[PDB]
């Protein structure tokens, strides 16, 4: 199953609310786990089941499901959130991911 | 005007989890003698107008029965001899008399010092161990493969590993719902629900790739999987017709009893009378081809008509998963099923599967304890039915329609769930309240 | 006659006509795995029956399969017509759509039975 | 007073006069052999008592040592004269000669109780 | 017109089988402390007008309590030291210092290498073993007799084998029927039956030929045997009077503790202080002759007045049967008893029975496990009551009236059936239906 | 509402007003120490409930929280005035000062119920 992400990159200032989309080609239920990778650091779990927060993740992260349209919403952006965001469905990873950097 | 009236014994049930006791119709590893004697005539009641949701995966019965089988397996070895003295340096020489081309090095003639009845006295004896049980130490010096990871207790030779059908009966106040739909894929509503006091004959067969002696589908070969899209959940296949499989151990094995202590006997493997050949399982080529044709015809539906379906052998892993392992008359086989899953499909003869024997068996992958299956005297041979498949799909490149399916298994819950698939456990709730024109006095 | 849960899909009246067959099936070695499982199942069954019988007894309806009482229908639990309920509905959907309000109904039954029994005592003594 | 099973050999009427003394004796640690046997015996006793109590409850006779019903006695079961039965017979022979017809009698009891209770509800509602 | 009237609590019972719990009035082998404390005043009720069928031979209670005894015997052995290191080569010499003529060669002074607290360190120690416990290997080399066919576990020295009376009590809803008839011939109807909450004091005495500490017949010696014409069924003899038997072991033995490992102690037999004599039992000649006269008088009834009754000793077999074996203060005896069944009959003095003692005891003949009875310090003396015999008749030619009876036993169920002979287990059914002129309102 | 044993220290009438809340709490894995303790506790609770239910049933008072009988008060057990008992005393003291006369009262209740039922039999028959 092909999985797509958009936008490829985005810049937001401190404290803004931003969202990232992850579109799936077929019905995947809610199995769209999210992962964030800080530059030069191994990726770690953000959201599992597409709406459940991983342990240690602040409540400021939120995920939701609109049919086959999936969103990860970020509130009150903070500097440590800079990096890349990946959404996983089964064995498929979105090509390129989404890069988030400070404005 | 209106008032409420309390009812007793209303036909109302809720999904619930409870303990199920066994009933069954020589000692056995599964304590069938401990099962209550089932009624000669089971009672089955058809529930017309009823539509109940079913789900093998979220069913408790599979987990409960996995626990039950593991408990029985553990209990059957407690009053059995512990082979701790066998962990001694071995002197093994290859057996090379009257052996065939494929028997070069599969059996080892190991001689070792062993404790006799008298503690101070010792004794030198010899035994025949298959190559998979002994590992070289770096004639040469060998040891049992268990010796650095676990301690084995010899399976008591008098208990039979043969599967006896056992029925799991819910206590009073609970009911078992049996889905009568012949096209029921295992998830979603089952329009035809019939209740029974408890299950039909369930044989807890122990197999990995091919499901032996199982229950057949009534109409067509069916494909059952939690999320077919997810290329990880095993695809449970159930055959509408049986595929007979024959296989035997041609060696005329002899059981030699070696006393290793007070009342403790270790049953070794003596010299084989006659030539030594390969254990090999036979499957009819035409019957297997027809069954594969039916399977691929029913599989195309879930995917597409124009897609290419190709069966390849197991990718890799431990011996149990890579091969087709199953106990046959007290012996544990490991059959190299590469000639079965080999064809590629586009929109009298028998297949010989070379099997390998193992005596040090570690089922359930328990940390610290393993089993030594005593050798079976004579030539063992069993005729079983291939009644299912456990296929694992491989993720494609999203560019080709060549869906590749390989045998899986290992997780015995998958093997067992093809038998408890049509059943469900419900809790009777006989108190009901409804409005009626009645009034208390 | 149909048997245990025979009229599960039948209408309300037909199901109530044969309450006994479900009522009579609510109640009917070493320390081996199957032995302990059997004992635990037996105890679970007997306790479930005793709990059900106790709940019946509190409302002053012990020994009666169909018993009525003296608490009104609040009509917020369900406002469906009687004919539709008892002719075109099964017990399954009824319990499905009334499950949340069970506790307050049980409490009303309890209070009504207690008050009626006290009134019976008072009128009996006088 | 004679005690538990004191009137076992008595006549029908004398035995029925003292049903209570036999009626009161149907109901009254580690995993050791004695302990497990004690537990099994306890559970067996409680289950047997509740089976009997439930069987009485179905016929609408719970709480009554002697309870009457509304099913006729077909003479095929026993055509003996009442005076002979209640003055020159013990309960042992009586159970001996009706061991086979017990189940159909129980079924008639259950059906009669259900129908009578439904009629009572109909009269109470009207 | 008539109607049915249900009745609760009717006095109706049926023959049935059920589990019976223990009740009884230092730790002991039978765990009588685990038995519930019995009522100080048993409730015994007389059921006249009642005639109930009885049959000891098909009674469940004997089988159930035999199973109970075996389970208790096994369980009392689990938390005890396992004597696996003792199965080591022995160097035994004759004990010929201060011994009598009959004691020549019965003791063996065995010295052996034994492991000590420190595993690497070994140890040499000596102990005394009776000739029946050690077998020669072909001073000489010996080994414990059951070190090539069973594992030896020492009985814990602080638990006593003395029989504490136990009462078998049925659960609620069940009753125990006691046949008060003093002439109950062992089967058929019992005219005088009476119910009790549960049994009197039953001592599970262990014996083979003569019944010790049993219950006496009230009026006269009774002969009870299913199919007495069958010359293979044991004949249960019960005495109306007790025959006093005095059994003693004159040796003043010393218990020497030998530590064979961490917290594990093997209690050996040290040197005997003073002269070594033969353990023996004493039976009054006149009393035994009178009892035999009563038995033969009561035995002529089943065979005729003119027949000749002759008592010979037990024929060949294992030691436990050929001899009168029992336990006496923690020690197991094996008594000759050829002077008892010695005479023939035609229409102050004591009989000394030379007994032999054994330490390796295998009761119940379990395969793989044996018991080592620890020696008892001091001189042991027992005063028991001979209350029964196990006589096995022998067939003969049609021209002979000389019926020969020999002591039997072995099957402990025969030992115990003489105590549960007058009891029976019944199931109370309190529901009854009767025709009355009453019709429900 | 106060809860389980809420009116333990209350007067007789207030305690009698709320019998139901103590009435309901009279009834509500491997061979591990905790498991066996749980199982024994469960069985003990079941039997403790059933003994009380049987005692109520023998007196012809099953299913009734308050039941009147035909046993006269001997006045030797307690001669206290009704107003004093039912307005200035707690159930605990009442049970304290009749701990010895309980058995004879139970026997009188049993015999009175038995005779009463058989009397009913005669009238229902005639
Ligand atoms: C699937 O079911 C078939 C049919 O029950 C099983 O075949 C049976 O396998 C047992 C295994 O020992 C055979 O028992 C042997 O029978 C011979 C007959 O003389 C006897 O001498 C041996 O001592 C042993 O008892 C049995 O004959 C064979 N066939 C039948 C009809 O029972 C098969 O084993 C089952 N599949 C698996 C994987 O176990
Ligand atoms: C038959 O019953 C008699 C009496 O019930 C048994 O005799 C008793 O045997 C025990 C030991 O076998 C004696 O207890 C021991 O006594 C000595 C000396 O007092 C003491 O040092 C020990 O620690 C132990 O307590 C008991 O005194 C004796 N009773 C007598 C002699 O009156 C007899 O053993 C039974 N027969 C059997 C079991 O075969
Ligand atoms: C194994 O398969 C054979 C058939 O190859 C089964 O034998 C009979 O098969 C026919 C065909 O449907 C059935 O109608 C019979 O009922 C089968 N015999 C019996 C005794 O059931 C055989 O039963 C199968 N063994 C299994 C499933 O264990
Ligand atoms: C794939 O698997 C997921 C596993 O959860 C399925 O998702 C659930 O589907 C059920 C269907 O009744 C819903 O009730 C759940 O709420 C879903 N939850 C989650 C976590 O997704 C999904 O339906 C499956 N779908 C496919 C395409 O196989
Ligand atoms: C499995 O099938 C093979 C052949 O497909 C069998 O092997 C032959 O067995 C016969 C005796 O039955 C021999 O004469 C032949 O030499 C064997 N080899 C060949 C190539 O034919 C084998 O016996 C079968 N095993 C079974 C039925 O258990
Ligand atoms: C497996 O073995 C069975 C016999 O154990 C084979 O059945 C035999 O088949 C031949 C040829 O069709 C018949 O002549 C025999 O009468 C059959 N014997 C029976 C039914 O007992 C079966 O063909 C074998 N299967 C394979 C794949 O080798
Ligand atoms: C699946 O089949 C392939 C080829 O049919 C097997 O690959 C062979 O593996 C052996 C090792 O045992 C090599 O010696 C061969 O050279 C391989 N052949 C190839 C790569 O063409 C593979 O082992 C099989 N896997 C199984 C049976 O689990
Ligand atoms: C299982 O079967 C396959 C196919 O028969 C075996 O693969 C062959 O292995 C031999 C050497 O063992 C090679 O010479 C062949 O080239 C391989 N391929 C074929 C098609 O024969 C495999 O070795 C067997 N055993 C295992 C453990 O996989
Ligand atoms: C059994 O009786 C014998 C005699 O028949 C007793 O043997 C005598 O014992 C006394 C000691 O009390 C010695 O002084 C005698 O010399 C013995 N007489 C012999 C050996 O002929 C024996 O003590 C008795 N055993 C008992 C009572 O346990
Ligand atoms: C068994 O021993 C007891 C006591 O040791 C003997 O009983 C004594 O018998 C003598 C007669 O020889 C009397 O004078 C004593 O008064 C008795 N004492 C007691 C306590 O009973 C008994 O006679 C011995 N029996 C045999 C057969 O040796
Ligand atoms: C029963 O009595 C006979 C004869 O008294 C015993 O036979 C003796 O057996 C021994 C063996 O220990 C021989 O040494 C004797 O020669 C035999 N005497 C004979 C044949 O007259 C027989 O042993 C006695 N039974 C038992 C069990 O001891
Ligand atoms: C049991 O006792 C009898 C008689 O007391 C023993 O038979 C005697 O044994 C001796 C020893 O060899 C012989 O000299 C006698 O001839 C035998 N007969 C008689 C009448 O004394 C018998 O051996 C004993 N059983 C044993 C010791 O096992
Ligand atoms: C194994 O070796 C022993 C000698 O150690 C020999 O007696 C026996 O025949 C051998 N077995 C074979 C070669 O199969
Ligand atoms: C013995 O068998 C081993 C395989 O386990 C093999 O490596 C070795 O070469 C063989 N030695 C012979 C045949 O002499
Ligand atoms: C047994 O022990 C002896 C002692 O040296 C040794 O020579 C022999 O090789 C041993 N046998 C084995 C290890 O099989
Ligand atoms: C046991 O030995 C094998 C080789 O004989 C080795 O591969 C394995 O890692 C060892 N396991 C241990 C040391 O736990
Ligand atoms: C099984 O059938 C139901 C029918 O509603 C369908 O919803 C479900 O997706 C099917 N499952 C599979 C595995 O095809
Ligand atoms: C196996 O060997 C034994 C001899 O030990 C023989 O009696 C039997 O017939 C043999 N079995 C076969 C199938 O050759
Ligand atoms: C199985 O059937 C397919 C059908 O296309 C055929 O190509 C193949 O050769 C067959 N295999 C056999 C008969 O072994
Ligand atoms: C698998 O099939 C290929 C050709 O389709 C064949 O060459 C090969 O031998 C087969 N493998 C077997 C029969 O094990
Ligand atoms: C099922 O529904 C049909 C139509 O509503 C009805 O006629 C039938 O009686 C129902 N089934 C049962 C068992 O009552
Ligand atoms: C026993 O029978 C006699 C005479 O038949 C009778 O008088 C007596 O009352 C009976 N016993 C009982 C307890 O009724
Ligand atoms: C030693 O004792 C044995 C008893 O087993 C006896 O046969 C042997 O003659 C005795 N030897 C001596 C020298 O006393
Ligand atoms: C047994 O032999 C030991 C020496 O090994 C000796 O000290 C002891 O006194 C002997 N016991 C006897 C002869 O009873
Ligand atoms: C103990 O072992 C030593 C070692 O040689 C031996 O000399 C001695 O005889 C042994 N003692 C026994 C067998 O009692
Ligand atoms: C054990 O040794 C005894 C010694 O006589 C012998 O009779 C018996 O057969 C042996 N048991 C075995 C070797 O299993
Ligand atoms: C016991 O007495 C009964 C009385 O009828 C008789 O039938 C039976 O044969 C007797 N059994 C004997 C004498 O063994
Ligand atoms: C043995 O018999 C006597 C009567 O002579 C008796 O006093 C004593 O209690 C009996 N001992 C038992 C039964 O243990
Ligand atoms: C046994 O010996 C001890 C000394 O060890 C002594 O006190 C006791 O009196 C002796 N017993 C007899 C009966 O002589
Ligand atoms: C037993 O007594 C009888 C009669 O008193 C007598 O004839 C017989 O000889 C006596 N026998 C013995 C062994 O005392
Ligand atoms: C058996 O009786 C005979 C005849 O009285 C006698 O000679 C013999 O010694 C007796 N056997 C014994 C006492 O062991
Ligand atoms: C406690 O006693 C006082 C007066 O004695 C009373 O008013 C109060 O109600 C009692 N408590 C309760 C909870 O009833």
């Amino acid at each position: 199953i092909q999985v797509t992400q958009s936008p490829s990159s985005l810049s937001a200032s401190i404290g803004d609310t931003i969202t990232v989309a992850c579109e799936v080609s077929q019905d995947v239920g809610w199995a769209v786990n999210w992962y964030h990778q800080r530059p030069g650091r191994p990726p770690y779990n953000l959201i599992y089941t597409a709406h459940n927060l991983a342990p240690g993740v602040a409540s400021r992260f939120r995920g939701s499901r609109v049919g086959t349209y999936f969103t990860l919403t970020i509130n009150n952006l903070l500097p440590e959130d800079v990096g890349t965001y990946y959404c996983q469905v089964f064995d498929s990873f979105a090509p390129g991911g989404t890069r988030v950097d400070l404005r | 005007n209106l008032w409420v009236t309390v009812y007793y014994g209303v036909p109302v049930w809720k999904d619930a989890e409870t303990t199920l006791f066994c009933a069954s119709d020589k000692h056995n590893v599964w304590a069938t003698h401990a099962c209550v004697p089932t009624d000669p005539n089971p009672q089955e009641i058809h529930l017309e107008n009823v539509t109940e949701e079913f789900n093998m995966w979220k069913n408790n019965m599979v987990e409960q029965m996995h626990t039950d089988i593991i408990s029985l397996w553990d209990q059957s070895l407690k009053p059995c001899v512990k082979l701790t003295p066998l962990c001694v340096t071995l002197q093994c020489t290859n057996v090379t008399n009257n052996i065939t081309d494929d028997m070069r090095g599969e059996l080892k003639n190991c001689s070792f010092n062993m404790t006799t009845e008298l503690r101070d006295k010792k004794q030198k004896v010899y035994s025949l161990f298959y190559r998979l049980d002994v590992v070289q130490i770096n004639n040469k010096e060998y040891r049992l493969i268990n010796c650095n990871t676990s301690a084995i207790t010899q399976a008591c030779p008098k208990v039979s590993f043969e599967p006896i059908p056992i029925h799991y009966c819910a206590p009073a106040g609970f009911a078992i719902l049996k889905c009568k739909d012949k096209k029921f894929n295992g998830t979603g509503p089952c329009p035809s629900v019939s209740t029974v006091q408890c299950t039909h004959g369930i044989k807890p067969v122990v197999s990995t790739q091919l499901l032996l002696n199982g229950s057949l589908a009534e109409e067509e070969v069916m494909i059952r999987s939690e999320n077919i899209t997810n290329n990880a959940k095993n695809i449970l296949v159930q055959f509408n017709t049986p595929v007979q499989i024959n296989c035997t151990r041609p060696n005329n094995n002899t059981r030699k009893s070696i006393r290793i202590g007070p009342g403790q006997a270790f049953y070794a493997t003596g010299d084989i009378i006659g030539d030594i050949r390969q254990a090999h399982c036979n499957v009819s080529k035409a019957t297997w081809n027809e069954t594969l044709g039916k399977v691929v015809k029913q599989l195309r539906k879930h995917f597409g008509n124009n897609t290419i379906i190709r069966f390849a052998n197991s990718s890799g892993g431990d011996l149990e998963v890579t091969t087709h392992s199953f106990n046959c008359g007290g012996e544990f086989f490991y059959c190299n099923t590469s000639g079965l899953f080999n064809s590629t499909w586009i929109s009298n003869d028998s297949i010989t599967l070379p099997c390998r024997i193992k005596q040090i068996i570690n089922m359930w992958q328990r940390i610290g304890q393993a089993m030594y299956a005593p050798p079976i005297q004579g030539v063992i041979r069993c005729v079983s039915n291939i009644t299912g498949l456990i296929l694992t799909r491989d993720g494609g490149s999203t560019n080709s329609t060549t869906e590749t399916f390989r045998p899986g298994g290992g997780d015995m819950r998958d093997n067992w769930r093809s038998e408890l698939y049509k059943y469900k456990v419900v809790k009777i709730e006989p108190l009901g309240v409804a409005p009626t024109r009645c009034k208390r006095r | 006659f149909l048997g245990f849960l025979g009229a599960a899909g039948s209408t309300m009246g037909a199901a109530s006509m044969t309450l006994t067959v479900q009522a009579r099936n609510l109640l009917s070695l070493k320390l081996t795995v199957w032995g302990i499982k059997q004992l635990q199942a037996r105890v679970l069954a007997v306790e479930r029956y005793l709990r059900d019988q106790q709940l019946l007894g509190i409302w002053g309806c012990s020994g009666k399969l169909i018993c009525c009482t003296n608490v009104p229908w609040n009509s917020s639990w369900s406002n469906r017509n009687l004919s539709e309920i008892w002719d075109n509905m099964t017990w399954l959907q009824w319990d499905k759509e009334i499950s949340n309000y069970t506790q307050i109904i049980y409490g009303l039954l309890e209070e009504s039975q207690n008050q009626q029994e006290k009134n019976e005592q008072d009128l009996l003594a006088l």
